[PDB]
C-alpha cells in the first residue's frame, strides 16, 4: 500500500484520487493520500475552490517511483515531484502517518470499479500519449487539446491519442471506398490492432484513458477520441468475440461510474444511438444496452 | 459550404464546378409477380454532371447490368455516381478539373467525399436550390442515347446548344432551369408549347428549338404561366 504526501494545502481545492474526491480548506494541515492500491496507474487531480476552471491532475504508477505533492506559489498549482531519496521519503510518509494527517484511499473490498475502468490503462502507453520524458508521471488538464484537434497549437502540451479519421485514405483502400466506408473492419483490424496498436489491450488502454480524461477533467479532444475508439468497432461488421465481449465490460463500468448530471455533455447522442441500436454490434452490447436504456433513455 | 439564393452569381465565375444529379442513375418501373407480389425492373439510367458555365453535360449512362446481383441499389446508386464522376474528373487533364463539386441530393455528399480523397482541393458542396435536373429525362435525345445504350456509356452534350452565342451564362441556366421546371411540373404542356410551331425546328446537333431572341421571350413566358397554372391547381390556391 503506497502513499503519496503532500508538503502542505494552502490554498482551498477539491482534491479527486481516481474516483473519490475531497474538500480541503486553506492552510488545513494535509499531508497527503495512503494506502493506494498497488497494481493499477491511478490520477491524483485538482479543482481549485477560487477557480472551477482548469481540473488539472497527475497520471502515477507508486511501483515507478516515490511521488509527492507541493503546491508552487509562482505557477499557482499542486504539482506532483519525484522524491530521490527513498529513506528521507520513507521518513517523511512515517511521521506523516503518525501524525494521521492523511487520507486513507477508502477502498470498499468488494468494488472492482477502479480495476475496470483502467484494466488495460498502463503507465507506460500514457507517457507516449502524454509527453514529458523527464517524468515517471503525466500532467493533464481541462483545456489540453489533441494532435487531431490541433491539425483542424503548442505540440509540446498536446495529447498525442492515435488519429482516427473515418474519411480518410488511412480509413479507406482505394477501390474499396463503399465497402471500407459501410464496414470498418479492414480500418479496426489490419490498419488500427495489427498495424499501430499491435493488439486489443493497447487499443482499450487507450480508449479507457480517453474516457477518465473526458470524466475527470471534462477535456473535450478526450470525449471525441472516446467517442471514435468505440464507433471503429460498432461500425466493424468483423470484431474477434473477446473483444466485443470485453468492450460490453469497459462501456458498461464508464457508464455505470459517470456522474449522472454530465451525460448532456460527455456522451454523444449520434454515437450511442448509432452503436447500440444501428451498427452490426447493435446486438453484442448487452449489459452496456441495459445500463444505458435505465440511466439515460432521454439521450435514447 | 451550402450554394443558395445569396452566392447564386458563382455558379457564372471563372472556377471550374460541376453540378452532379444522381435523380436518374437507379430507375424502376414496379410490376406484380404471377403470384400477385410486387418486384422491380430496373432500366438505363443516367448521372448528370453539368458544367453551369460552359453548358457543358457529361452524361454516363448507367446500364441495368451494373445492378447484376447486386444488393440495397439505392445505396449502391449514390456510391457507382461518386465512382464514376471520381472517373471522370481523374479524366480531366488538370487545368480541366472542377474546383468544386455541388451536389443537388445532400445523401451523395459522403460517397462523393470518398470517393474523391485524392482530390482534397476539390471542395464538395450541398445546394439549398430545388434544381429541377431529374427533369433531364424529358430532354427526348437525352432519353433515346440512355434508353437504346446496350453497355456502359459517356456522352457529350452542350445543354444551351448556342445560346452563349448571343446570352450569358446567367441567363443561359436561368432558361434551362426555366425549362426543366415545365418539364418537370406539367411534360405534355411542355413539350406542347415547344413543338407547336412546326417551322421551328431542333438541329441534328442540338437538344432544343431554334428560337430567334424574340420567340424565347414569348416560349418563356409560356413556360411561367404552365408553371404557376400547375402550382394553383396543386395548392388550390
Amino acid at each position: 500500500m503506497n502513499t503519496v504526501p503532500f508538503t502542505s494545502a494552502p490554498i482551498e481545492v477539491t482534491i479527486g484520487i481516481d474516483q473519490y474526491s475531497f474538500n480541503v480548506k486553506e492552510n488545513q494541515p494535509f499531508h497527503g493520500i495512503k494506502d493506494i492500491p498497488i497494481g493499477h496507474v491511478h490520477v491524483i487531480h485538482f479543482q481549485h475552490a477560487d477557480n472551477s476552471s482548469m481540473r488539472y491532475g497527475y497520471w502515477f504508477d507508486c511501483r515507478m517511483g516515490n511521488f509527492y505533492i507541493q503546491y508552487d506559489p509562482k505557477d499557482g498549482l499542486y504539482k506532483m515531484m519525484e522524491e530521490r531519496d527513498g529513506a528521507k521519503f520513507e521518513n517523511i510518509v512515517h511521521n506523516f502517518k503518525e501524525r494521521q494527517m492523511m487520507v486513507s484511499y477508502p477502498k470498499i473490498d468488494e468494488d472492482d470499479t477502479w480495476y475496470n475502468l483502467t484494466e488495460f490503462v498502463q503507465m507506460d502507453k500514457i507517457r507516449k500519449i502524454v509527453r514529458k520524458d523527464e517524468n515517471q508521471f503525466s500532467y493533464v488538464d481541462s483545456s489540453m487539446t489533441t494532435v487531431q484537434e490541433n491539425e483542424l497549437s503548442d505540440p509540446a502540451h498536446s495529447l498525442n491519442y492515435t488519429v482516427i479519421n473515418f474519411k480518410s485514405r488511412e480509413a479507406i483502400r482505394p477501390g474499396h471506398e463503399m465497402e471500407d466506408f459501410l464496414d470498418k473492419s479492414y480500418y479496426l483490424n489490419t490498419v488500427m490492432l495489427q498495424g499501430i496498436f499491435k493488439n486489443s489491450s493497447n487499443y482499450f488502454g487507450e480508449l479507457q484513458f480517453a474516457f477518465l480524461n473526458a470524466m475527470f477533467f471534462g477535456n473535450y479532444g478526450s470525449s471525441l477520441q472516446w467517442h471514435a475508439m468505440i464507433e471503429l468497432i460498432c461500425s466493424s461488421a468483423t470484431v474477434p468475440k473477446h473483444m466485443l465481449d470485453k468492450l460490453d465490460e469497459i462501456l458498461y463500468y464508464q457508464i455505470k461510474t459517470l456522474p449522472e448530471q454530465y451525460s448532456d455533455i460527455l456522451l454523444n447522442e449520434r454515437v450511442w444511438n448509432i452503436c447500440l441500436y444501428s451498427s452490426f454490434q447493435k446486438n453484442s452490447l448487452h449489459n452496456t444496452e441495459k445500463i444505458m436504456e435505465n440511466k439515460y433513455p432521454e439521450l435514447l | 459550404g451550402a450554394m443558395n439564393s445569396s452566392n447564386y452569381a458563382e455558379l457564372f465565375n471563372n472556377d471550374i464546378k460541376l453540378f452532379v444529379d444522381d435523380t436518374n442513375v437507379y430507375r424502376v418501373t414496379v410490376h406484380k409477380t404471377f403470384e400477385g407480389n410486387v418486384a422491380t425492373k430496373a432500366i438505363n439510367g443516367c448521372i448528370f454532371t453539368l458544367n453551369p458555365k460552359t453548358g457543358h453535360l457529361f452524361l454516363k449512362i448507367i446500364h441495368t447490368s451494373v445492378w447484376a446481383g447486386q444488393k440495397r441499389l439505392s445505396q449502391l446508386a449514390k456510391w457507382k455516381t461518386a465512382e464514376e464522376v471520381s472517373a471522370l474528373v481523374r479524366s480531366l487533364p488538370k487545368e480541366e478539373q472542377p474546383k468544386q463539386i455541388i451536389v443537388t441530393r445532400k445523401a451523395m455528399l459522403d460517397p462523393l467525399e470518398v470517393h474523391m480523397l485524392d482530390f482534397p482541393n476539390i471542395a464538395i458542396r450541398p445546394t439549398e436550390l430545388r434544381l429541377p435536373f431529374s427533369a433531364a429525362m424529358s430532354i427526348d435525345k437525352l432519353s433515346d442515347v440512355v434508353m437504346k445504350a446496350t453497355e456502359p456509356q459517356m456522352v457529350l452534350f452542350n445543354i444551351y446548344d448556342d445560346w452563349l452565342d448571343r446570352i450569358s451564362s446567367y441567363t443561359a441556366f436561368s432558361r434551362l432551369t426555366l425549362l426543366l421546371r415545365a418539364l418537370k411540373t406539367n411534360e405534355e404542356s411542355a413539350k406542347m408549347i415547344l413543338l407547336s410551331d412546326p417551322t421551328i425546328t431542333i438541329k441534328s446537333y442540338h437538344l432544343w428549338p431554334s428560337f430567334t431572341d424574340e420567340q424565347w421571350i414569348t416560349i418563356e413566358s409560356q413556360m411561367r404561366d404552365l408553371i404557376l397554372t400547375e402550382y394553383g391547381r396543386k395548392y388550390n390556391v
